[PDB]
């Protein structure tokens, strides 16, 4: 994807990569996402009517308490100057996808009714890695009542590529007979 | 109708022999659905044209593969689809289950029967967008494809592997000409497909009923996408018909496919691309509207003797608005095809039926598509008629015109009276040869124009009955030999004398 | 006329034959649906043993 | 053509019966699974599923 | 426990309604915006989900006036498409788009209601019986004979007489018909609707007492209605007509004035929706919108819909997208001309541009067919002659051409007919002309037995006998 | 080929291919996509880098079908524009857009290649000699005579005979010409692509027994091809004709048919490329894309290229931008009229609307020029009188006016000619007519010596003598 | 969604945010196509001023926009 929100996030990651603050910058970006969740805080930055000069002063105070990275404080200042603070939320979310690309980590998300031990995951995370082509795999877990007793892992560029077996066997059987 | 006692065996059968193979399948998320089109997030493994299946159970086509999302064009209406649901990438790119058993069945745009006569037995499969035969793969058109319309088969001949367009106004007689052609291939051993794009459901039913009464449904497939159906289906209806025709074509069979109209296809493709926000062109048609037809109509070919010498004659039909051939879609389809047949309402109201405007009708194959006996007789007929009109229009501007012109206005008005035919009164090629031989050689220069229609009918019956040898020469040798000519002359004189007595 | 009218009556007779045959088939289908219940029950059990491993 | 109607009919009815019947069987299966050994059989199936997944990955 | 949404946007009659993220209303479901005014509290604003926009937000087209809606009001998904009462209760009543009675009588029974968005009859259920159908009009019964149970189109610009011709068709056909008729007024003068309503009462179609035996329903989305309401009036009218055919198994007449308005309302809403405009200003899904409404009208084996629908043709231009798209659907078109209304030939049916499917010798017999061609061959010849006559005039023509011109002129006048509805204009009483009389009259004119009569003996008479009687008076008077 | 980029979008034929940030292909390089077919076998679909888009992605128009292509596949940049094999081994082969041989014969030798994009010859180079060449067509030789080494255009709408005329011209000139010919069909029927190739075999130009003794090279970008392909067979066929011009130094025929398809193909993908639409829906670069294509096709001191090229004219409208742009380039335009087609006069070359630069008395001599000029004045008068005669009849004319009308009518028929190619259309065997026969024939009609003849003695005859013979036969038939 | 956000440029911006600078001397090609180059930078150019790229092509800055110069 290449949209304005994605474009900005990619720049932010590239500067971190150059300066070797990828771990350090990522923590700050995660820290920002908590900040901009709040309807009141986001609204203040986003709306055109509040004066830009006031926004910087408030932003500076926010940065100090937060203790953000020197570029990360710039990056928000750049967004504010160039009017794209209305799409901060899209930009922050976009950065996580870019950050995995730079490392070579890949997310997978694996779904069960029942919580599973690391050993099963270790096989899956190794399994997604070879199948992925990954340098590294980072695993995301979710709990679902609806399937049966299996699970489905999703991976790829997006969460596009899903390979599952739990409910799906029942569905396949239902289809199979009608043939 | 006893079902319940075998269900305990039947239910077990379904579970029996089930592989349950697990393979990686592409999946994505629905962002938007509105009016025939979904915008799919994800699916970074789909290919341009791949069928993608929605959660409810709808098959859509991934046309736009944008960098953020995927433009999916639903084959149906996605009332059920819900924002956030998951859609699968099937892997196939719009195949058709195609076999021998489609004959005599009205079928859907997706090729599932809609006459309610049972599921079709289809072993093979073919793509919808298969590439056309190559340049080295074809051969020249030589075989006749008879319409039974004396105005077509004498002056605008249609040959196997050809593409003749039938263009006219609304209610000008275009469908009747096409339908007549399919009805006329009763024992010529060709397969016919009638694709009905965007046509009224009642109208399509009427055509099917007419075919059935004639017995023409023993070799005809009717593919129908009615007006009510989603634009996608209308857009893909012609392709499905071609795929069916192509299957027979590669089995060395000869096929004829009528697409009724192609104009309602490109409206259905204008609708698809305008809702995908593709940038339009003239009359909001997409840029690639010419390409949509051209790739379809170039499927119609006569294959070489290496590839079985099968053929596929396409018969587009594109109706023009109040004689406006300058419109954007009729401009595109004329230049693709191998000659057009203009039908005109001005000749249709003036009795001249089928209303072939022969002046603007063209056959780009020419007299290679005629049998030799007919080619000899009507070879220069096409030009003479055009030349004759030029001075019919000009001798209304003279008062005292000489006899040498008055002979040509005599003969030329007789030649027009050959060409008129009652609907669904097809002529054998024998009956066309002796009709054109009579008019060209001045044997109608005696009698009145009103009498000419009557005289020819009497004459044809005469030679069916009294002289079956003329049938034998033209049907076997396919050449208007001196013996055949002599028989025709004898018969003409006898008939003329009988007519004089009456 | 007379042949034509006769043919029309023959067509009506054919429709009566065809109308009646469809009705008979429908009745037969209903009986079958009522009939062979064991297939249904056992048929149901059918999939079960093969649907899963 | 009327006979062809019956041919199709014999098929639709057949399919319906097959399905409905299957559907029930499905119901029963679900019920039994809901009662089949939670940690014992559940665990076994999980392991199997896992094994299957592993196999798939290898291929 | 229906999910509640909030209005996010109001752009004219197009609402963007935000919903909880799991639960979105399906496309074509109705919404009920809870509504508020200064005095009272109406839930009257009803919507129809057209799109799903993502970020848990549908887009819906409101069926009423959106004035007075606030961003943030409560919206309830009704979970089904916009259902309308149908049946016995809808006889004799005037209805909205929304199925809600207008006529200031008691509320209808909502026992038997039906959704307006229904798939058509499938291809199996259709019928192919080809029957002709008499209207008492000379231009229609001869040159473009109407289909029993198929769509009929009346084409023409403003003020050429579509409404009058429909009124004549309604007047002749409805009382005689044994099947419930359903009128649908889409984008028309409200005065006409009121005028039409009175005529039914006067002729007994809508009897004032015992209204359940009325055998006409009436459905009105008029010019004053917002454009979301004019889209669906056609569907609402159609739904009621379809129910009668399907459940009461009857034969139905579905008169619509004007289906061009239905397309035009759809076009107006499309711009609000943001869809790119395909041609002129028309909505891209023009064929489909038109097709969906039209497809449902077909007659099946259980009943029959005989729809006579007037279609406006803008700026007298039959190549406009709205008129052009409609032509494919109709079984018989009746293209009214303006040039014939300037001369005063009424009904101003252009006899060469009007075509019917039933004008075929196995449908109409060999006698009707051999005349209707020979009438159209004369007029067609006359039409060609006009370019020459316009400059030189009559005198130049040959004797054959002159004879046809004299015959053509007589023939054009004979087609003109006084109407029962048109007594309030001209005062001359209308004439019902049976098909047999019409065929006979035309044969005489073509034959020439009536070549000595003047041309104005033919103008505005019913039979050929009337022309002869009229002819004598012109000659006698002196 | 060391640069790998991943496809980012497929919208129709236009791909967007994201590359590593330093290394991006130049404009007009050929990308070649490592795509896979329905078999899974790797398949390569070539692309052209049309424009650099920023954010390190190009925008390329694929030369083959984009159906089956996936976002994210590897795209290797070949580092150069499309190199097409040229020379001796391209003669009598039939070729793709990409230069791949398409006639199921063993692979073309690719030791010599050439890029399809190059600059036109400089102003110094151009060869100024004015030379006329004989075609055998009566309308062409008399009224719009063709220039050896000059751009020739066949203008007409659909179905008027651009193709048949081209075939006739090809047959005469192609066999006679010493120099290699090149036919490049940009966006035409594959039936006509086949009907040429088997008729080039029959005349002996392909020489199927001994290939590379052939004298023609066929390049085909037919209607089934994507719009990326039909934009570029104008350049592929031209690259091959430039090699026989520049390197081998021999004069070339270049029959292009159709030139409009090339213009049209660009328009189809132009919208996809993001360019705003120009007047009438074409691309804004129409007059440049013609110029780029047209400038290259010019004779130079080293060699001479004669190109006769058919031009579709949409809805018979000579004001259309595609047709209008072309007119400036041609040395002689031959505008086919549908009015003469529907009258039956074939070739339906409109004698008043067809011009030529060579019809000047220093070039063609004062005998030819006066008769070519007096023929047009007779036809011009007749054209003016057509409105009047229909309305007022023939009898309102003067004797002088009537005489021209009789003569114009006879002259109009005489221009018609039966072709060798149109024996299936005319039914009568074709005739070749010299320049001398035409001048001699036209002079007599103008003189009035042939005023007594009927008009139908002139329709579809080659020589003047044939017309007189036909008149005798007609009189004999009339007596009986 | 708009030009001049090529993520070289944004990063260059972040690095120099606490700064003052005038890029008026040189400007870097953003996108080339169909005979038009878009250039990021060139804050001091005037409309109609000839500008020359690397490899010697000369161009005229007809369009001056806040994001870039055509
Ligand atoms: N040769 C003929 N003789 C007499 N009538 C004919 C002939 N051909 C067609 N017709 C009549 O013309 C009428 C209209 O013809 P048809 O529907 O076949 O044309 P169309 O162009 O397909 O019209 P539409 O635009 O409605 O599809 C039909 O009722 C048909 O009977
Ligand atoms: N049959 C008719 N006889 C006489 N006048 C007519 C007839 N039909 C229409 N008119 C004239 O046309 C006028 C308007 O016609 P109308 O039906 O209102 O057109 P529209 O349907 O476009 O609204 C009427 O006022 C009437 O004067
Ligand atoms: N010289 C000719 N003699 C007879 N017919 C011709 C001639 N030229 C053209 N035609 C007619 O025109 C038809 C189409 O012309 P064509 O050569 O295909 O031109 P275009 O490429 O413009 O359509 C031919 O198939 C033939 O019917
Ligand atoms: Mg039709
Ligand atoms: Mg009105
Ligand atoms: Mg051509």
């Amino acid at each position: 994807v290449d949209s304005t929100a994605s474009r900005y996030a990619s720049a932010l990651a590239d500067v971190a990569d150059v300066t070797g603050t990828l771990e350090a910058t990522n923590s700050d970006v995660e820290k920002l996402i908590r900040i901009f969740s709040e309807e009141p805080v986001y609204y203040f930055f986003a709306n055109p009517v509040i004066s830009i000069d006031n926004k910087r002063s408030v932003l500076d105070e926010i940065i100090t308490t937060s203790g953000l990275q020197p570029h990360t404080a710039n990056f928000i200042n750049i967004l504010i100057d160039s009017e794209r603070i209305n799409l901060v939320k899209e930009i922050l979310n976009e950065f996580e996808d870019v950050f995995n690309k730079i490392t070579g980590t890949e997310v997978a998300v694996v779904t069960s009714v029942v919580k599973l031990e690391n050993d099963h995951l270790a096989q899956i995370a190794k399994g997604v890695q070879k199948i992925t082509g990954a340098k590294n795999v980072r695993i995301k877990t979710v709990i679902d009542p609806s399937l049966v007793a299996g699970f489905t892992i999703r991976y790829g560029n997006e969460g596009s590529k899903l390979v599952d077996m739990s409910v799906k066997k029942q569905l396949e059987e239902i289809a199979a007979q009608l043939e | 109708t006893i079902r319940a006692d075998e269900i305990s065996k039947i239910i077990r059968e379904r579970i029996e022999g089930y592989n349950r193979e697990v393979k990686v399948v592409n999946t994505g998320t629905v962002l938007q659905v509105g009016d025939g089109i979904a915008r799919i997030h994800g699916l970074d493994e789909v290919m341009a044209g791949e069928l993608v299946e929605f959660e409810e159970g709808t098959i859509g086509i991934a046309l736009n593969l944008e960098s953020n999302n995927v433009g999916v064009v639903l084959m149906g209406d996605g009332l059920m689809i819900q924002e956030g649901s998951s859609v699968k990438a099937t892997g196939r790119i719009a195949q058709i289950p195609v076999s021998e058993a489609y004959l005599g069945r009205v079928i859907n745009a997706l090729a599932k029967p809609i006459d309610g006569r049972g599921e079709i037995t289809a072993s093979e499969s073919r793509l919808i967008e298969s590439p056309a035969p190559g340049i080295m793969s074809r051969r020249s058109v030589y075989e006749p494809l008879q319409t039974g319309l004396i105005a077509i088969d004498a002056m605008i001949p249609v040959g196997r592997g050809q593409r003749e367009l039938i263009i006219g106004d609304r209610q000008t007689g275009k469908t009747a000409v096409a339908t007549d052609t399919i009805l006329n291939q009763q024992g010529q051993n060709v397969i016919c497909v009638y694709v009905a794009i965007g046509q009224k459901a009642s109208s399509v039913a009427q055509v099917v009923t007419n075919f059935q009464e004639r017995g023409a449904m023993e070799y005809t497939i009717v593919v129908a996408e009615t007006a009510d159906s989603p634009a996608t289906l209308q857009y893909l209806a012609p392709y499905t018909g071609a795929a069916l025709a192509e299957y027979f074509m590669y089995r060395e069979r000869h096929t004829l496919i009528i697409y009724d109209d192609l104009s309602k296809q490109a409206q259905a493709y204008r609708q698809m691309s305008l809702l995908l926000r593709r940038p339009p062109g003239r009359e909001a048609y997409p840029g690639d509207v010419f390409y949509l037809h051209s790739r379809l109509l170039e499927r119609a070919a006569k294959l070489s003797s290496l590839l079985g010498e099968g053929s596929m004659t396409a018969l587009p039909i594109v109706e023009t608005q109040a004689g406006d051939v300058s419109a954007y879609i009729p401009t595109n389809v004329i230049s693709i095809t191998d000659g057009q047949i203009f039908l005109s309402a001005d000749l249709f109201n003036a009795g001249i039926r089928p209303a072939i405007n022969v002046g603007i009708s063209v056959s780009r194959v020419g007299s290679a598509a005629q049998i030799k006996a007919m080619k000899k007789v009507a070879g220069k007929l096409k030009l003479e008629l055009a030349q004759f009109a030029e001075l019919e229009a000009f001798a209304q501007f003279a008062s005292d015109l000489d006899k040498a012109t008055q002979n040509q206005l005599a003969r030329g008005q007789r030649l027009r009276e050959l060409l008129k035919q009652p609907q669904s009164a097809p002529l054998t090629v024998e009956e066309q040869v002796m009709t054109i031989y009579t008019g060209t050689n001045g044997y109608l220069d005696s009698l009145e124009l009103d009498q000419v229609r009557k005289y020819l009918v009497e004459l044809r019956t005469y030679v069916k009955t009294n002289k079956p040898e003329f049938q034998e020469i033209i049907s076997s040798t396919k050449t208007f030999t001196e013996e055949a000519e002599a028989l025709l002359k004898e018969a003409i004189q006898e008939q003329m004398e009988r007519f004089l007595l009456q | 006329l007379e042949v034509e009218a006769k043919l029309a009556e023959g067509r009506k007779k054919i429709e009566v034959e065809l109308q009646e045959a469809l009705g008979s088939l429908e009745q037969q289908k209903e009986d079958t649906i009522k009939s062979l219940d064991s297939q249904i029950s056992a048929l149901s059990d059918d999939i079960v043993k093969k649907v899963l491993p | 053509y009327k006979n062809e109607t019956i041919q199709f009919e014999q098929q639709k009815a057949i399919n319906q019966v097959r399905q409905r019947v299957f559907q029930q069987a499905l119901q029963g299966a679900l019920g039994t699974l809901n009662s089949c050994l939670n940690n014992e059989l559940h665990l076994r199936t999980i392991n199997a599923n896992i094994g299957m997944f592993g196999a798939m990955n290898e291929i | 426990k229906k999910n509640l949404g909030r209005i996010a946007q109001i752009i004219g009659p197009v609402l963007d309604v935000a919903f909880p993220p799991g639960k979105m209303p399906n496309i074509y479901n109705a919404l009920i915006v809870k509504g508020r005014d200064t005095a009272g509290q109406p839930m009257n604003v009803t919507c129809e989900v057209q799109q799903l926009l993502g970020n848990n937000r549908v887009r819906a087209v409101a069926m009423s006036a959106t004035d007075g809606l606030t961003r943030g009001m409560e919206v309830i998904d009704t979970g089904a498409p916009l259902s309308v009462p149908v049946g016995g209760a809808t006889l004799g009543r005037i209805f909205n788009v929304l199925g809600e009675p207008v006529d200031n009588l008691g509320p209808v029974d909502t026992r038997t209601t039906s959704p307006i968005h229904r798939s058509a009859p499938a291809f199996t259920q259709l019928d192919t019986k080809l029957s002709i159908f008499e209207t008492g009009i000379k231009v229609v019964d001869l040159l473009a004979p109407y289909r029993r149970g198929g769509k009929i189109g009346l084409f023409g610009g403003a003020g050429v007489g579509k409404t009058v011709l429909i009124m004549e068709l309604i007047n002749n056909i409805a009382k005689a018909h044994g099947g419930v008729s359903v009128f649908g007024g889409v984008g028309e003068r409200t005065r006409e609707g009121n005028d039409l309503y009175m005529e039914m009462k006067e002729s007994g179609v809508i009897n004032e007492q015992n209204i359940a035996e009325s055998k006409v329903a009436l459905v009105y989305g008029q010019m004053n209605e917002p454009p979301g309401a004019r889209m669906r009036v056609g569907l609402t009218a159609l739904t009621m007509a379809e129910y009668f055919r399907d459940v009461n198994e009857q034969d139905v007449l579905l008169f619509i004035d004007n289906i061009f308005r239905f397309v035009q309302a759809g076009s107006e809403v499309s711009a609000l929706l943001g869809r790119m405009p395909s041609a002129v200003g028309y909505q891209p899904t023009l064929s489909t919108e038109m097709g969906s409404l039209q497809e449902r009208i077909t007659s099946t084996k259980e009943g029959s819909i005989t729809s006579i629908q007037a279609v406006y043709v803008p700026a007298d231009d039959l190549t406009d997208p709205a008129p052009a798209t409609t032509f494919a659907h109709l079984d018989a078109t009746t293209v009214l001309s303006r040039g014939l209304a300037a001369k005063g030939i009424y009904p101003a049916v252009d006899p060469l541009d009007s075509t019917s499917t039933m004008l075929q010798p196995r449908i109409v017999g060999e006698e009707h067919y051999e005349i209707a061609q020979r009438v159209k061959e004369t007029l067609q010849r006359y039409k060609e002659l006009q370019d020459i006559i316009a400059i030189l005039g009559l005198d130049e023509l040959s004797e054959e051409d002159r004879l046809t011109v004299a015959r053509a002129r007589k023939i054009e006048r004979f087609l003109s007919q006084p109407f029962f509805v048109a007594e309030v204009f001209t005062g001359s009483p209308g004439k019902y002309v049976g098909l047999a009389e019409t065929i006979r009259g035309f044969q005489l004119i073509l034959s020439g037995e009536l070549d000595s009569l003047p041309e104005q003996a033919f103008y505005l008479v019913g039979n050929i006998d009337e022309a002869t009687a009229k002819a004598m008076n012109l000659e006698m008077e002196s």
